């Protein structure tokens, strides 16, 4: 899971 | 009906990770919100015709600080509001919102603070959740660390969110280990510790103040989400929580009829009472909020869409959803905040933009 794109 | 009446952009171009309206503002004073992002916190005043009046900022001396979160309380002796901020340096700053002077700070956490919450009945009790796997409870009157909630049975990865229940008797936390955990603060032990924290004055004793080490949650579940749980809120005895799976689950510990205060740490079941689905919110650190009354629920997603749920229905799954879009709003919303009277909704974004929605 990423914190941002 | 919410209509978009204004927007702006802060000069640093970094994500605005948080926004909070001051719900302790005086009768007749204009409505005020704080935004956190970059190494600053900024206050704004809401005025008619959609105006968002820029007031004053507090900027950390460290260029490398990054504020993530803020929470409002007030001084318990003077009625005056206070704003606490924290982020990546793991340092809590108590800020005088009038002058933006940093009144005092707390160190201890081994890393980034991801969220702050104040107790609903005691304006001094400040809860911090950290990247070091622990939560801490502070008495910001006597400047004491009341307790650390952690240990091997506590969170095994970053704690991302927590919420006191209505009376402030229990905490529910969530984080990167996929679990939601319950910590009661109305045990003899914890009520004793809070009381002792109030009797502590370092000038009149020789002892340091001894913190509680709370190493066991009163309930734990990994059964709600299958990824990072990044936001939690009490709804009465029920829980609202989200991961990055485009869903907010409404649920309770134990079986349908089980009383929350009769739930034991061995409890193995949870009951799912509803799930509110939405689109394009698979990044983590995306927080929903509720109004003062808990009649509504607001969440922004990663492409600038807003979801508002009318919770004024007789069962959680009956919630009425509505949506708010603007063609110029295409960056990720990290957090929402309602004014105390719910006439205004504010959304803040990864491109440093601030969006104002009026009823």
């Amino acid at each position: 899971a990423r914190k941002s794109t | 009906s919410f209509k978009c009446v204004n927007s702006l952009k802060e000069d640093h171009n970094q994500p605005l990770f948080g926004v909070q309206f001051n719900w302790h503002s005086k009768e007749g004073d204009p409505l005020v919100f704080a935004t956190v992002g970059s190494n600053r916190v900024t206050l704004y005043e809401c005025h008619s015709q959609g105006e968002i009046r820029l007031l004053q900022s507090y900027v950390d001396a460290d260029a490398d600080e990054n504020f993530y979160t803020c929470a409002w309380t007030y001084d318990s002796n003077t009625s005056h509001p206070l704003l606490a901020v924290a982020g990546s340096r793991g340092i809590i700053r108590i800020i005088n919102p009038i002058t933006m002077q940093c009144i005092k700070h707390y160190v201890g956490h081994g890393n980034a603070i991801n969220e702050l919450k104040f107790h609903p009945r005691d304006p001094n009790l400040l809860l911090s959740v950290s990247k070091d796997h622990a939560l801490r409870l502070w008495n910001i009157q006597t400047d004491t660390l009341v307790a650390i909630f952690g240990g091997v049975e506590g969170h095994r990865d970053e704690v991302l969110s927590a919420d006191y229940d209505l009376l402030g008797e229990k905490i529910m936390s969530c984080g990167m280990d996929h679990s939601l955990k319950l910590w009661r603060i109305n045990s003899k032990r914890m009520m004793n510790a809070i009381k002792e924290s109030y009797d502590y004055n370092p000038n009149k004793t020789n002892r340091p103040f001894i913190s509680q080490k709370i190493h066991f949650p009163d309930f734990s579940t990994r059964d709600i989400h299958r990824n990072y749980v990044d936001c939690v809120r009490w709804l009465g005895d029920l829980i609202l929580s989200k991961s990055c799976e485009n869903a907010i689950v409404c649920w309770k510990p134990g079986k349908m009829e089980d009383d929350i205060d009769k739930i034991k740490p061995s409890e193995s079941n949870v009951t799912i009472l509803g799930r509110f689905d939405y689109s394009q919110c698979d990044i983590w650190y995306m927080r929903f909020s509720t109004d003062f009354w808990q009649k509504m629920l607001a969440l922004g997603n990663q492409v600038g869409k807003l979801y508002v749920w009318d919770l004024e229905v007789e069962d959680p799954h009956k919630a009425k959803c509505t949506t708010l879009t603007h063609h110029k709003c295409g960056a990720a919303i990290r957090q929402t905040s309602f004014s105390r009277d719910s006439s205004i909704l504010i959304a803040v974004c990864d491109d440093a933009s601030i969006w104002r929605w009026d009823r």
